[PDB]
DNA sequence: ATCAATATCCACCTGCAGATTCTACCAAAAGTGTATTTGGAAACTGCTCCATCAAAAGGCATGTTCAGCTGAATTCAGCTGAACATGCCTTTTGATGGAGCAGTTTCCAAATACACTTTTGGTAGAATCTGCAGGTGGATATTGAT
DNA sequence: ATCAATATCCACCTGCAGATTCTACCAAAAGTGTATTTGGAAACTGCTCCATCAAAAGGCATGTTCAGCTGAATTCAGCTGAACATGCCTTTTGATGGAGCAGTTTCCAAATACACTTTTGGTAGAATCTGCAGGTGGATATTGAT
C-alpha cells in the first residue's frame, strides 16, 4: 500500500556496485534523499512555468530547475543523462 | 599509580566519539523531557518510538553541529575551553540569535 | 513496453509522471518528456552517491552499505556536500581535529 | 526533567564536535539550547498532529517539522 | 493589466493612521510583503493538504498554516481576525 | 450585488485572493469558500499591524508621509516583525547600534 | 564595445569603509578591502548568475528586475522593494 | 591646528551612516562591476534599470549584514579592528562557503 | 632519544543472531487505443526603454604625511576544570496483555465545480494639490589642549 | 576647571518632484441555474503504544588533587586614522536610434480524458549470512624518571 523507490535504489547499487549490499537504515536515507530532490526539481519546475505565464512543466523547466539547483558538475552531467534519456525515448 | 595527563584522555573521547555514530544521550531521560516539554501544547499525547528517535536525532546533530561553531569561537578568541560566550556568539552569527 | 524501458532507466517513469502531475497546477499539465527528464537526473544523483558510498564501505573492507558510508561519501564530496545539507541519521561527523588543540 | 539530560552526555556531544576542554558553566548554557530547540520543533510536529485529528505524534510530523525550521532529516520516511 | 494590493494596503492605512500618507516607494514594500506572506500561507496550506491526502484547501488548512509560520502573539490575533470574518462571511 | 470582501466585514480583496488560490495550487486542486476569507482577513489584520507601527514612526519624526526608513524601523523594532519578516527592505537602512566597547573611554 | 576588466577595484576603500560605518565598525585592518571585494564578486557571481538562468529560460536578452528578485530568494536574500 | 583623536571621527561615521539609507557605493563603477561579471556568463546581455538597482540593495544590505558579524567576532577576541580572519569567522558559522 | 611500566590500540580470527535477501501471490497503477481540447509557438507589430553620446562641474577618490594608540608578544599566578578510582541509583530491556486508537471502509449531505449571462470594482493615464528635500544661519552640545 | 574649535542640532522657508485625486473601458467579480464529489460521519479492526515488573549492568554522581590554562598586567613597533592638497570621474540633464519586450492573433503538435487490458510493485511470510562484538597477544603511545 505504501510506496518507496527501495526497489530501483537497489537495482542503481547492483549497476555501479554489483558487489554491494545495503542496509535497511541506509535505505531510508536514500528514500529521503530521491524524495528530496524530487520535490526540490518540481517544486522549481513549477515556479519557472509560472512566472513564465506557462502551465506545461515540460522538460524545458526541469532542465534550467537543475541548472538552478544542482552544483556545476553535478549540473552538467544530470544535464546529459536527462537528455540522454529523452532522445533516446523519443526514438520510437 | 598511573595519571594521564589533562587533555590526553580528552583527545582520545574526540577521537572514539567522531568515530562512532551512537546517540549520546540516554534514551529515556530524553523521552521524558520531550514528552514534559510537548505537555505544554497539547495534552495526554502519544509519540510514535519513530517520531522519538527523529527529534533525538536531530537534536544531537543539532547540538554536535553547535558545538563545532561553539569551538571555533572558541579558538578565534586564542582558547581552548569553550564557554557559554562561545555558544551566544554562533547562535548569533547563525540567527537564531 | 514500459517507458523506463524505452528511456533505458531503472527509475519509474510512469511513477514520477503521476507525482509531478499531482504538484502543479488546478490549471496544469506535464509534458510527456519532463517525467522521462526527471527521472533520469534522479536515477543519476542517487548512482553518484552510492557509487561514492560503495567506494566508502570497501576501503573498510565491509559488503553493505551503512548510513556512515553516505555520511563519509556525502561530506568527503565538494559538491554533494552542498547539495546535501540535510542531516543524516546515525552517520555521525568526519573525524576531524583542530591543530591548536593537540599535544606539543 | 532538563537536568536529566546529564553533564557526561553534554560532554560527549562536546566530543563528537571536537571540542577540548570544556567550561563548567557550558552544561546550563546547553540544555536552555537543546530546550529551545525541542520546543521549536514539537510546537510545530503538534500543530501537525492536531491539524490530522491525531493524539499520537508521528515520525512524519517531526520530518514535516524539522523541514520547516530548516533542519532535514533523512532516515525516518522522507 | 497589473494588479496590485495597493488600493488595499491603503484603505487599511486611512483606518489606522488616517493623517498619514506612504511613499510609493513604502508601498512597493508594502506590496512585496502582502505577496510575500500570501504564498507562505498558500505554500504551508498546499502542503498541509497532501500530507492528509486532501485535495481540497478549506479555512482549517490556511489557520493551520498560519500557526506554523506566524510567532506568538500575531498568531494569536490573526486567528481571531480570520476566525472572526469566517463566521461572520458564513452568516449567508 | 455584495462583495465577499463586504460579506466578510474586510478591507482586503477576498475575490481576487480566492482566484490566487485556485490559480497556484494543487493539480486536481480545490479551493473552499473560506479559505479566501481566512487569508484576506490575515494578510489585513498583518497589513495594518505593520502601518500601525510605521505610521508611529513617522510622527516620531514630525513627518507625514512613511517612507521604507519608517518600515524599516517598524519591523526591527518589533520582536515578532522581525522574526516573520527575514527579507532586506530596499531603502530601509540599518537600527542604530554601537557596542559598547567601541565608545570611547 | 569596449573590454570591461577590474572593475572590482571600482569598489573604492572609501565605499568599503561607509559600509562597514553602517555595519558599526570603528577600526578596519587593512587587508579588509581585498576580502570584501572577494566575497562582493563571490556574492554576485551567485546572483547573476542565477538571474541569467532565470532570463535565458524565458528566451529573453534583457534581465529584468525580477530576474534578479527571483536570483535573490532561491539564494534567501528575499528583497522587497522591486517585486512590481 | 586642529585633531580629532583617533577613532573620534570613526564614531560620528557610524552614527552618521546608520541614520542615512541612501546606497553608499557608487552607482557607475557598480554597474560596471555587473555587466563585468554578467558577460563572463552570457554574451550581449542587456540590463533594465531596476535590475541593477535590485542587486546593488542586495549587495550592500549583505555587505553591511557581514560586516555587523565581522565586528561581533573582532569584539569576541577583545579587539576593536576588524580584520580578515573575522569576516572568515562570521563566514564560516553563516554555513557560507568557505 | 634510551630505560621501564603502564595502559591503549590494533590486527587476526571467531560464532550466532538479528537483519537481509530470496520466494510466492493479489490490487492498483501503468500502458493502449480513441476522441477531444487546448496551450503556446509561431508570424506580424506597436512602442517601451535600454545603450549610447555629449557635455559641464563639484562631490569625492587618491595619495602623502604624521603620530596616537592598538594588537601582539611576553610573563605570571590564581584557580578552574580534567583525571581518577569509589559507590550506588537509573536506565535498559524484554515479554505480556490490555487497549487506545490510526487507518479502513462504506455511506450520502454539503460543499464545490461548471456554465451561460449579468453587473461593478480598479487599473491606466490625465489632472491638481503639497510634503519635504536640503539650503542657511545661528543657538547647543562635544571634543581636546592646557 | 575654562576656553577655543568644530560639529550638531533644531527650527524656519519655497517651489519641485512626487503624491493624492479624478475619469473611462475590460477584465473579473457577481447571481443565477445544474451536475459532481468530497471527506466527514459512523462503526470495527489490528497495530503498536504505554505501563508494568525485575533484574543485573552498566553509567552517573561524588570528592580530591593539581596541571595547566585563562586573564591580568606591562611594553612597544608600527599600523591605521585624521587631515590636506589635488584633480578626475561620477553625476546629472537630455537627447538619438532602435533592439527587443510584450500585446494580439491563428492553429497544429501535444496534451488531457476517458475505457479496457495487462503488468508490476507492495505485503507477508521463508532462507541464508554479514558482521557485531568477543577473544588474543603483538606494538604503540604515554608518562614517570640514571
Amino acid at each position: 500500500r505504501k510506496e518507496s523507490y527501495s526497489i530501483y535504489v537497489y537495482k542503481v547499487l547492483k549497476q555501479v556496485h554489483p558487489d554491494t549490499g545495503i542496509s535497511s537504515k541506509a535505505m531510508g536515507i536514500m528514500n529521503s534523499f530521491v524524495n528530496d530532490i524530487f520535490e526540490r526539481i518540481a517544486g522549481e519546475a513549477s515556479r519557472l512555468a509560472h512566472y513564465n505565464k506557462r502551465s506545461t512543466i515540460t522538460s524545458r523547466e526541469i532542465q534550467t530547475a537543475v541548472r538552478l539547483l544542482l552544483p556545476g558538475e553535478l549540473a552538467k552531467h544530470a544535464v546529459s543523462e536527462g537528455t540522454k534519456a529523452v532522445t533516446k525515448y523519443t526514438s520510437a | 599509580p598511573h595519571r594521564y595527563r589533562p587533555g590526553t584522555v580528552a583527545l582520545r573521547e574526540i577521537r572514539r566519539y567522531q568515530k562512532s555514530t551512537e546517540l549520546l544521550i540516554r534514551k529515556l531521560p530524553f523521552q521524558r523531557l520531550v514528552r514534559e516539554i510537548a505537555q505544554d501544547f497539547k495534552t495526554d499525547l502519544r509519540f510514535q518510538s519513530a517520531a522519538i528517535g527523529a527529534l533525538q536525532e536531530a537534536s544531537e546533530a543539532y547540538l554536535v553541529g553547535l558545538f563545532e561553531d561553539t569551538n571555533l569561537c572558541a579558538i578565534h578568541a586564542k582558547r581552548v575551553t569553550i564557554m557559554p560566550k562561545d555558544i551566544q556568539l554562533a547562535r548569533r552569527i547563525r540567527g537564531e540569535r | 513496453v514500459s517507458r523506463s524501458q524505452r528511456a533505458g532507466l531503472q527509475f519509474p517513469v510512469g511513477r514520477i509522471h503521476r507525482h509531478l502531475k499531482s504538484r502543479t497546477t488546478s490549471h496544469g499539465r506535464v509534458g510527456a518528456t519532463a517525467a522521462v527528464y526527471s527521472a533520469a537526473i534522479l536515477e543519476y544523483l542517487t548512482a553518484e552517491v552510492l557509487e561514492l558510498a560503495g567506494n566508502a564501505s570497501k576501503d573498510l573492507k565491509v559488503k553493505r552499505i551503512t548510513p556512515r558510508h553516505l555520511q563519509l561519501a556525502i561530506r568527503g564530496d565538494e559538491e554533494l556536500d552542498s547539495l546535501i545539507k540535510a542531516t543524516i541519521a546515525g552517520g555521525g561527523v568526519i573525524p576531524h581535529i583542530h591543530k591548536s588543540l593537540i599535544g606539543k | 526533567n532538563i537536568q536529566g539530560i546529564t553533564k557526561p552526555a553534554i560532554r560527549r556531544l562536546a566530543r563528537r564536535g571536537g571540542v577540548k576542554r570544556i567550561s563548567g558553566l557550558i552544561y546550563e548554557e546547553t540544555r536552555g539550547v537543546l530546550k529551545v530547540f525541542l520546543e521549536n520543533v514539537i510546537r510545530d510536529a503538534v500543530t501537525y498532529t492536531e491539524h490530522a485529528k491525531r493524539k499520537t505524534v508521528t515520525a512524519m510530523d517531526v520530518v514535516y517539522a524539522l523541514k520547516r525550521q530548516g533542519r532535514t532529516l533523512y532516515g525516518f520516511g522522507g
